[PDB]
DNA sequence: ATCACCCTAACCCTAACCCTAACCCTAACCCTAACCCTAACCCTAACCCTAACCCTAACCCTAACCCTAACCCTAACCCTAACCCTAACCCTAACCCTAACCCTAACCCTAACCCTAACCCTAACCCTAACCCTAACCCTAAGAT
DNA sequence: ATCTTAGGGTTAGGGTTAGGGTTAGGGTTAGGGTTAGGGTTAGGGTTAGGGTTAGGGTTAGGGTTAGGGTTAGGGTTAGGGTTAGGGTTAGGGTTAGGGTTAGGGTTAGGGTTAGGGTTAGGGTTAGGGTTAGGGTTAGGGTGAT
């Protein structure tokens, strides 16, 4: 192996993450393991989002993930909905939900 | 002009590992990059404060880990800490 | 090379049909007549707050052009973090 | 002729199922330049800066109409009133 | 014998013009240590750490009872019900 | 110990909140809401205590937890 | 002192040390701690003013947290600035909803 | 033990300046110190981001300026910006 | 509870536009060596937490009573949905130009590094006035005649 | 409203605690002077926003019928509220032990600095597929007979 991402078994860039931490004004020094752990967490969460969104793309009969799919995936997972609870997905739309009280008799 | 960074290359890689027959729109990728940047700054900032509180100059994997523990839902945090500890261990091996 | 047009009463551009559509996505079955002027009041406050902060960023940058990032930075400040327009 | 509430329920399903912006783009861009210019003169807007604002506004308003409807239903009503928008904004801490 | 709603209005005036804590300190400290042990065993608490928590709880709860009452009144009621606490918490974004 | 936060202690908190009348189901609901509030705050405080490699939860750990929860407290050190 | 040079009671010296130590930027301007110490001192003065007045009103000489609370929540702008803050031992502002008031 | 900082000395000075016949409780001072620290962080952090956004390596009075403009209220920001500009000008006068 | 008609969903394919695989070249990450201050060990002070005792007394709970608020049902009005059509005004693809942004070359002063120096502020003590605690007092509505 | 009734703020007395005036010296901040680069200069490219022309068709504005939901009423049930008196449990008042947090010193090594090296990925162009938009298709559920 040669990239730091290769050594940690990650798709996400350990190299970049380290640079962004140092150049981001977070602390005097950055540990060797910190960008590795962070790149890993960022990669895990993007895999989790892409998983549910790709699944929603597949239901809406589409081949490509559009923001609607990311919205349906986010707002249908309890934990992603909490994590992104005060975030707006541009072109996401809403989840379909009519209040049962409004429904006809 | 001046060069612009992105997580585009990696989001596409992580998409192909997960759903190898699914694609991503220009805007949907926009949202994915916005997502990576938000969580990077949420974790990096929390870790920045942790090191500060404890009178430490460095942000280590230990600061990243308790930041994840603080910011992520119970089960996402559980897996992210696993995923992270795994990467560090593998890195320390290589 | 010369003088622009005066801008006035543009909140009336947010029409009753456009306000209905927003209420329908919000899952609203019936809308009072007083709602339309009230939504106009609330929307103006929302924009004043966001644009004020965005323009404060534009100004700090020593720029005349309000960028997508200035709007994005303003919303994050307002606690209304937006995905898709950079950042 | 459809019964009162039928086209209304159909409309909720229509717009809930989509993502397209619901305010017209030029009337909205005018409101933005009006409000902005009447805080600082000779300002320019990137096309996307206005789009970012419109996305934000409509997302805000739709989510407000959600809480508003919850308030109208709370008071055993079906139709939203200013007092519902006001209570939602009060509890939201917008005041 | 006072009319229904008189001692109640008097009580609001009493506690509104006061700052003293309204939950008893030892029952509260027990709840804190209980919840904490369910998180990590053999934990110690600085006296002030419990006081900081109590101040926080009571401040939270009083402000919740404010929004709750606003909801009760909205529904043309005088008396607070769970559906009011629930709506306050939903709009506050604590609940779904 | 959750029953330690009594019906009269809960009524006092509703009076400061300016409540004229209280339903019977309110007491068990306030109990539910208070437990969630404490679980959330103490969880985060203990996470800080743990990071510090400490056994003792300090005022600051509680202060740091509240700031995170968006319920910033004035008067306990930070 | 730098505080003497800027005509401030608040510490310009400390503020400068806390800014570079605090991990906010690689460098800190000569004017930044001065401007900040000034703003911090102004806001301290604004609070102490209204609180001292509320302490005066209560037949009291010493400012207690209640006074800070009454001062904060009675000013529209301080209430907004400290809207998501809790003053320990502050209490609430007296306010009964008119609907609850007797016939 | 180990040294503990505080704004105690200054809060008392500013108090002696506004209310020369008024005092402060241990807890009320606690709240005052908590207040100074919160606003210090709020402004310092906002200024930290401003410099960062604009690819500028230093926090200057200009970063403090617009942070105050973003964080302070309609009229408090007006006076805080005045008191700040005043202090800097006076400081630049005195070597 | 049957039939009519408006709707959306969904088939067809033609249609364009945006995706993604190609190119390559620029620029960031990577390797290496010597660098140092942090954070690691170590011992052990002096802090404060928990643990266990007592005394009522402020405070909680059960179980006295009846007030009036919440809830259902009804039937009053009238607010607000649904539908039609005319004409504005938005959306559309164009056109153009110049202010506005920002690259990237040159320069200097601002900012940080160092050390030692005065000088401010913390930790500590001790006094005393402000505030607290108690009993008697007038004001002030509270509920029933 | 006018009659007795409670209670809470008011006055004054004299106790207790913790504000704030005070001591010393520790460590913070300041004035010395060197060093380096970030950011202020003026300049040009060059992107791109604002303004204009153009058209046509969606989308809006406005008035019209009437459903049907909103809100007044009265009249039912019972749920919380006052008050009371027995009595658990809370709050200080005041002990001791010893695990805990941790000051502080010695030392190693992780994290930084450096410039050359090269590989990854940003920005370029471009062929083809997924999506879009216009044509009818049938069933679907709606609301009048
Ligand atoms: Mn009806
Ligand atoms: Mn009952
Ligand atoms: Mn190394
Ligand atoms: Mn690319």
């Amino acid at each position: 192996a040669k990239t730091r991402s290769s050594r940690a078994g990650l798709q996400f860039p350990v190299g970049r993450v380290h640079r962004l931490l140092r150049k981001g004004n977070y602390s005097e020094r950055v540990g060797a393991g910190a960008p590795v752990y962070l790149a890993a967490v960022l990669e895990y969460l993007t895999a989790e989002i892409l998983e549910l969104a790709g699944n929603a793309a597949r239901d809406n009969k589409k081949t490509r993930i559009i923001p609607r799919h990311l919205q349906l995936a986010i707002r249908n997972d309890e934990e992603l909905n909490k994590l992104l609870g005060r975030v707006t997905i541009a072109q996401g739309g809403v989840l379909p939900n009519i209040q049962a009280v409004l429904l006809p008799k | 002009r001046s060069r612009k960074e992105s997580y585009s290359v990696y989001v596409y890689k992580v998409l192909k590992q997960v759903h190898p027959d699914t694609g991503i729109s220009s805007k949907a990728m926009g949202i994915m990059n916005s997502f990576v940047n938000d969580i990077f700054e949420r974790i990096a900032g929390e870790a920045s404060r942790l090191a500060h509180y404890n009178k430490r100059s460095t942000i280590t994997s230990r600061e990243i880990q308790t930041a994840v523990r603080l910011l992520l839902p119970g089960e996402l945090a559980k897996h992210a800490v696993s995923e992270g500890t795994k990467a560090v261990t593998k890195y320390t091996s290589a | 090379k010369r003088h622009r047009k005066v801008l006035r009463d543009n909140i009336q551009g947010i029409t009753k049909p456009a306000i209905r559509r927003l209420a329908r996505r919000g899952g609203v079955k019936r809308i009072s007549g007083l709602i339309y002027e009230e939504t106009r009041g609330v929307l103006k406050v929302f924009l004043e707050n966001v644009i004020r902060d965005a323009v404060t960023y534009t100004e700090h940058a020593k720029r005349k052009t309000v960028t997508a990032m200035d709007v994005v930075y303003a919303l994050k400040r307002q606690g209304r973090t937006l995905y898709g327009f950079g950042g | 002729r459809y019964r009162p509430g039928t086209v209304a329920l159909r409309e909720i399903r229509r717009y809930q199922k989509s993502t397209e912006l619901l305010i017209r783009k030029l009337p909205f861009q005018r409101l933005v330049r009006e409000i902005a210019q009447d805080f600082k003169t000779d300002l320019r807007f990137q096309s996307s800066a206005v789009m970012a604002l419109q996305e934000a506004c409509e997302a805000y308003l739709v989510g407000l109409f959600e809480d508003t409807n919850l308030c109208a239903i709370h008071a055993k009503r079906v139709t939203i009133m200013p007092k519902d928008i006001q209570l939602a904004r009060r509890i939201r801490g917008e005041r």
